[PDB]
This record gives C-alpha cells, structure tokens and sequence, in this order.
C-alpha cells in the first residue's frame, strides 16, 4: 500500500510538471513570433 | 513565405528561423553548417555569389538578389533575397531576408 | 502486484513525454536566443542611421 502511494505521488508530480512544460512551451512560441515581427518590421524599413 | 538567416561571409549558414520549414521545407539543421550555393539553380549561382561580395563591400547598405532554391520537395522556388552585413570595424555577419515570390 | 506495473508504466510514460517536451523547449530556446541576438543588433544599427 506503501509502493503504489509513493508511485501515485510520482505520478500526480510529473503530471503537474507535464502541464507545467505545456505552458512554458506554449508561452515561448509567442515570444518567437514576436521578435519575427519585430526583426521584420526592422529589415523591412531599412530598405 | 519569408525566413531570416544570418551567414558568415562565405554564405554559409550559421542560423536560420524556424519559418524555413514552411518556405523551402527544410528544417534548421538541415540547412545549418551549408552554403547557400549549394540550394542555388545552377544558372543563378553565378548571380547569388556576386551578391555575397558586394554586401561585403558595401559593408551597411542593402542589397537585393532574385534566384531559385531547390526545395526539399525538389522543385525550383523563385527566392527574393535582400542582404546586408552587421558591423560591430570588420564583420560578424551578412544577414538575409529570403522570400518567396 | 499487477496494479504496480501499471502505474510504473504510466508514470514512466509522462517522465517520458517531458523529457521530449523539454526537448522542444530546448531547442525553441536556442531560437529565441539568437534572434534576440539579431534584433539587438538591428536596434544598434538602425540608431546608428
């Protein structure tokens, strides 16, 4: 009874950990495409 | 239908974003560590060399290069280039601005 | 006994998914890294203009 709660435990962290990365992913794909289109707007005025 | 990528003065690649993938259909580490001849039309390459040593001399002002790109698909896409070195005075890099029209 | 395995399993297949997660977001940093790099450098030269 002592394996299996230490193993739900685990599971209920890499769980959290998991939608933690989720965010964290989905929140530095914004801040690509932002500085895309701030280095385009750059380039494009430079010419 | 545009990416940037940043050369050394060979035309190497040293950095592509991730917007090649949808334009030409590599990924960065597939064009990483190439030169941009080697993607050129044959007919063109002569043209797109003379582009990287004027930039060069230029060192500042923009120039502009019209030649086609072979595709991960393989067919030939119509790239739009528009180049210029960064001074820090030598050079650290050329810059490109490569669309497809 | 039968119920260990099953967890053992599903937990290692989250440790999993991370791990590749992270593998995105390690190379989604690079990105960002040397784009930051040249925008920086567009700034620096564009003031100079």
């Amino acid at each position: 009874e002592f394996e299996v709660l230490a193993l739900q435990a685990s599971l209920r962290k890499a769980q959290m950990q998991n939608h933690s990365l989720e965010m964290t992913l989905e929140q530095k794909t914004k801040e690509i495409d932002e500085l895309t289109r701030i280095c385009d707007d750059l380039i494009s005025k430079m010419e | 239908t545009r990416f940037i990528s940043r050369h050394n003065i060979e035309g190497i690649f040293t950095f592509v974003d991730h917007r090649c993938v949808a334009t030409v259909g590599y990924q960065p580490q597939e064009l990483l560590g190439k030169n941009i001849v080697e993607f050129c039309h044959p007919e063109d390459q002569q043209l797109l060399r003379d582009s990287f040593q004027q930039v060069v001399k230029l060192k500042g002002q923009v120039l502009s290069v019209m030649f086609r790109f072979r595709s991960k698909n393989q067919e030939w896409l119509w790239m739009r280039t528009s180049s210029f070195t960064f001074q820090n005075d030598e050079i650290e890099y050329i810059i490109c601005t490569n669309t497809n029209v």
